[PDB]
């Protein structure tokens, strides 16, 4: 299965993940191509904030699916 | 003096002393003291923009005064420019303000080169004709231009710089330049000076994967783990070494998903390298390209297919002597790698005929450490965007496969402008007009779509909405635009971040925005 | 009165209807007057987001506005908080902010509140139709969030809609920032997303006290260990992060406690940063987010368009990017849920093991909680860290198991942390 995970700047990168892989790795792959430490990686898919313990399947991720990287800020 | 440093501290942590200089030396030109223009200027005057100048022929009207935070009731009747300038002036006494009580058209007509004195020109709430004219005049003078227009809840932003190249692109994240896959002399001698058996958790996580990867390179005839299955195995190979529970040992185990492949000239740098502005140098070649060439030449000779070494490494749980001495291994290649790139520049400037030291060392060092992050943005002139033969139909049509893609808002703006060109007035300004014009606007849209042959379905929903707007400038929308716009001007001025490419559309009604390449 | 044309830009969305209007909207020539006269809005924070927010609301049609802020004007605000002049330094932000607006914008009527948000209670917050946020810490957001949730009353399961005070909060940090719209009890609350925040970077004592690599560790030492043991400026006296003298000293000491380990990167600029954990800030990013928040408040009060659903992130480092999504409301949130959170613990549980499921559980951190159950109508105050006294007169309890403290199955508990005003519940479960 091939998925796209839109970055925090709009840059869309595609990645290979067969269903069973945990979200926790979808992050490993992203870190691999972009250098974004997985700790600060917050993945969002259809409003659901992908729990790094569940699995791509647990979120109905299907080929043409896109995951967005988000960030919540402290200062104001 | 060191009083300023106290005031601008939260931003110097963003673009530094040098960014603050470019800014304090710049001179910005604002075309209209409307709420949108006033908001933008506000965001430049606060950080310290050297000086600004406001061109505005209009007089301050009732509504002008109702949505401007820099115009008052008393301002009504007075020249919008001069009036706005008086309150903006109060925001920062270190900024010098000026105003010209003339019109853009009026100026573009008499003194056509008045605008050559400016670093960047920001024009706001401008009618189509005026834009096209100014866009043209400024494009042929090599002057950056930012066109911003507020209409209803729609935000329009058009930047126009022929070429804007940058070294400090300030990337959020980026793989490290560790060099494990292609270790250099000094580095290897280091890795060997150690011993994996004779500190169990005080050795840099790097010296770890190094000596455990130097091992695997002999148990399979020097092959690097490439298949995931292979990497997984290399993991457990390091697992079998934690003589016991170690943090760094269990740390190096995650660094494997990166520390292996970090060396690779990026696409972006490649295109710069292969760009003609790089291959063909002359005495007109701006320093940006001469350094991009020196890097090119470098990669060929001393570089060995790779960019100079960055010179920096991340934090790795380890000893306070092993870490620092490991750091100089890089801090040193970097300096020497840069000195080489510095040679290619020397020679290079000579085959051209320019003084050997026409490019400082500060530049060079900044260049080398950022080599992997160069970015070159070129914006299609406006005249091309508006051309019948040159329009970017594909971009338009593609986006239209989504009836709610921001691009409709752009198309609608062109319709509203065609409409203004026709009626000498915008669609639905008075309340009784909203009715009748809903039709006249629809005909204008459909007429604009033909002149360009754009076979797309624009919902009739959007044709209503734009009449409801009555060409209003809702401060909060203006304020958003003012925000986004000023930072791009800051970028052009500092040459420190990456400017959006062509057009940025904002829908304050759905709170979403998009960037296109018209 | 007001002059001819003063609100034309705002009138077109109240005087005229349209396709994107909200189902409750109704064109009225009288709605503007109503909004200027009866709409109570409470901005929370008067530093940047707050400053920009007041102006936006002010020019949008809101007149009845209150501001809250416990801070004082500092020179380092002057590069983004345009309501304060250098002559205003030392004065309280809420006051100077209110003063500027009541002057710049004709009949606005902002009411300052030189207070911490915890000073007030629910009596106070019901006064308002909307709460805009521009806070500077997470705890503050979690608190005001709990507050608004504890204002909701459910008439037998069904939630009374008019007990919902819409909450709009913005965030900022460098060129990145995010706006947001909460409908306490319907949409996701601050807690329903608590895990979207960045990790916390804490330098382990081992590397600061002995293994200093970065130039920050050298500073973190001088400030966290060396200042106490050699109370430079008199005993007892703590270091004032805003004292050019105090900092100067930490700096000077950081230079030395750096050479002893050969490290460069020790600057005054960095010293202030580590010491205060400074966040880079600029006018532009604040202006953006606040323009967004401002606009939403406007929609919620007028129904001129539909309220943004949930989230909005914004980054300005590479072009201009903005993702807008809809945060899932965890139907199990310790905050906005309807009933107690069924916690699972086998009867053997110790006790200090509950003070750690709350304290360290990502789902809902707790800065320093206190549990209290019911044993004989008599409410046992099991543990606590609020009052130093009770702390000791309770500390031992962190050893006796549940039933070993009269804890049956099915009955709930009660936790209260400095993070929220409301009493969070938990129906304990043995299995
Ligand atoms: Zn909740």
């Amino acid at each position: 299965m091939l998925i796209k995970v839109k970055t925090l700047t709009g840059k869309e990168i595609e990645i290979d993940i067969e269903p069973t892989d945990k979200v926790e790795r979808i992050k490993e792959r992203v870190e691999e191509k972009e250098g974004i430490p997985p700790q600060q990686q917050r993945l969002i898919y259809s409003g659901k904030q992908m729990n790094d313990e569940k699995t791509a399947a647990d979120y109905k991720i299907l080929g043409g699916s896109v995951l967005h990287l988000v960030l919540q800020l402290r200062g104001g | 003096k060191l009083l300023k440093e106290q005031k601008y501290d939260r931003q110097l942590r963003l673009w530094g002393d040098h960014g603050q200089e470019a800014l304090e030396s710049a001179h910005v030109c604002l075309i209209n003291a409307t709420a949108t223009g006033t908001e933008i200027l506000k965001n430049l005057v606060l950080p310290g923009i050297g000086s600004f100048t406001i061109i505005d022929g209009n007089q301050v009207s009732g509504e002008d005064a109702g949505n401007n935070f820099f115009l008052q009731r008393s301002s009504i009747g007075k020249n919008r420019a001069e009036a706005a300038m008086e309150f903006l002036q109060e925001l920062n006494s270190d900024v010098s303000g000026s105003f010209v009580e003339e019109s853009p058209e009026n100026l573009l007509d008499n003194d056509p080169s008045f605008f050559c004195r400016f670093t960047v020109v920001v024009a706001t709430q401008l009618p189509e004709s005026t834009s096209l004219r100014l866009a043209d005049v400024l494009w042929n003078s090599q002057i950056p231009l930012l066109i911003c227009r507020t209409y209803g809840l729609v935000g329009y932003m058009r930047i126009i710089i022929k070429e804007h190249p940058v070294i400090e692109s300030h990337p959020d994240n980026a793989l490290e330049d560790l060099r494990l896959d292609k270790p250099f002399p000094e580095l290897r001698e280091h890795f060997q000076s150690y011993d994996l058996d004779h500190d169990h958790s005080h050795t840099p996580w790097i010296v770890i994967i190094a000596k455990y990867l130097a091992q695997w390179y002999s148990e399979t005839n020097g092959r690097i783990p490439k298949t995931y299955k292979e990497k997984e195995d290399f993991r457990d190979l390091i697992r079998q070494g934690i003589l016991k529970d170690e943090e760094n040992f269990e740390e190096a185990i995650k660094n494997v998903n990166t520390a292996l492949n970090t060396t690779q000239i990026p696409s972006s740098i490649e295109d710069i390298f292969n760009d003609d502005r790089c291959i063909n140098i002359t005495k007109q070649t701006p320093s940006f390209w001469i350094l991009a060439r020196a890097l090119k030449e470098f990669v060929a000779k001393e570089g060995q297919g790779n960019l100079p070494v960055r010179g920096t490494i991340p934090d790795m749980i380890a000893d306070s002597g092993k870490y620092i001495k490991l750091q100089n291994v890089y801090r040193e290649k970097a300096k020497k790698d840069a000195a080489a790139v510095g040679n290619h520049v020397a020679k290079l400037l000579q085959s051209i005929g320019q003084a050997p030291e026409s490019i400082s060392e500060k530049e060079l060092k900044l260049l080398c450490s950022n080599s992997a992050f160069l970015r070159v943005v070129r914006c299609r002139s406006l005249a091309e965007e508006y051309g019948l033969d040159t329009i970017n139909k594909d971009e338009i049509i593609s986006s239209m496969d989504n009836p709610d893609n921001e691009i409709v808002l752009y198309l609608m703006l062109r319709a509203v402008d065609r409409f203004h060109k026709q009626q000498g007035r915008y669609p639905g300004v008075s309340n009784y007009q909203v009715e009748e014009d809903i039709g006249k606007l629809k005909s204008c849209l459909t007429g604009f779509l033909q002149e360009y042959g754009l076979s797309v379905m624009v919902k009739d929903d959007y044709v209503h909405e734009f009449c409801r707007y009555g060409a209003a400038e809702p401060h909060t929308i203006a304020a958003f635009l003012g925000g986004a716009a000023a930072q791009e001007v800051i970028k052009i001025i500092t040459k420190q971040f990456v400017i959006f490419n062509n057009t940025y559309i904002y829908s304050g009604m759905s709170q979403t925005s998009a960037t296109f390449q018209l | 009165l007001d002059w001819e044309g003063r609100w034309n830009h705002v009138k077109k969305f109240l005087e005229r209807s349209g396709p994107f209007t909200h189902p409750d909207f109704e064109p009225s020539t009288e709605s503007l007057q109503f909004l200027l006269d009866t709409c109570k809005v409470l901005v929370i924070g008067a530093g940047g987001l707050g400053c920009e927010l007041l102006k936006n609301l002010a020019l949008s049609g809101f007149r009845q506005i209150h501001v809250i802020d416990m801070d004082t004007i500092d020179v380092s605000n002057l590069n983004r908080q345009f309501l304060f002049r250098p002559k205003d330094i030392g004065r309280p932000k809420a006051e100077v902010a209110a003063e500027f607006l009541n002057d710049r914008v004709p009949n606005c009527n902002v009411v300052p509140h030189f207070n911490k948000i915890q000073d007030f209670n629910d009596t106070f917050y019901r006064q308002f139709h909307i709460i805009v946020c521009g806070l500077d810490s997470i705890i503050a957001r979690r608190w005001i969030n709990g507050m608004l949730i504890s204002l909701l009353n459910y008439e037998d399961g069904v939630l009374d809609p008019s007990s919902i005070v819409p909450l709009i909060d913005g965030g900022t940090e460098g060129f990145k920032g995010n706006a947001r719209v909460i409908l306490p009890g319907m949409t996701a609350c601050i807690e329903c997303t608590l895990e979207l925040y960045p990790p916390q970077v804490n330098f382990p004592m081992a590397t600061i006290a002995s293994m200093p690599r970065l130039p920050e560790h050298c500073i973190e030492y001088v400030r966290m260990l060396q200042w106490p043991k050699e109370q430079p400026f008199g005993e007892g006296v703590p270091l004032d992060g805003d004292d050019p003298e105090h900092i100067q000293w930490i700096f000077q000491k950081s230079l030395e406690r750096a050479s002893q380990y050969n490290i460069r990167g020790v600057t005054y600029r960095l010293t202030q940063g580590v010491v205060k954990r400074i966040i880079p800030a600029v006018a532009s990013t604040n202006a953006v987010i606040a323009a967004v928040c401002a606009t939403e408040v406007f929609k919620i009060a007028t129904s001129a368009y539909i309220p943004l659903n949930n989230y909005l992130v914004f980054n300005d480092v590479d072009g201009l990017y903005t993702y807008t999504f809809e945060a899932e409301r965890k139907e199990n949130c310790p905050a906005c849920s309807q009933l107690p959170q069924n916690i699972q613990f086998s009867p053997s549980a110790k006790l200090q093991e509950v003070l750690d499921y709350l304290t360290n559980s990502a789902s809902l951190q707790m800065k320093s909680p206190a549990i209290t159950a019911t044993l004989e109508g008599k409410n046992r105050t099991l543990y606590l860290q609020s009052v130093t006294s009770i702390e000791e007169r309770t500390r031992p309890n962190l050893s006796k198991t549940l039933k070993e403290l009269g804890l049956v199955d099915g009955q709930e508990l009660a936790v209260a942390d400095v993070t929220t005003p409301q009493t969070v519940l938990f129906k304990l479960h043995f299995t």
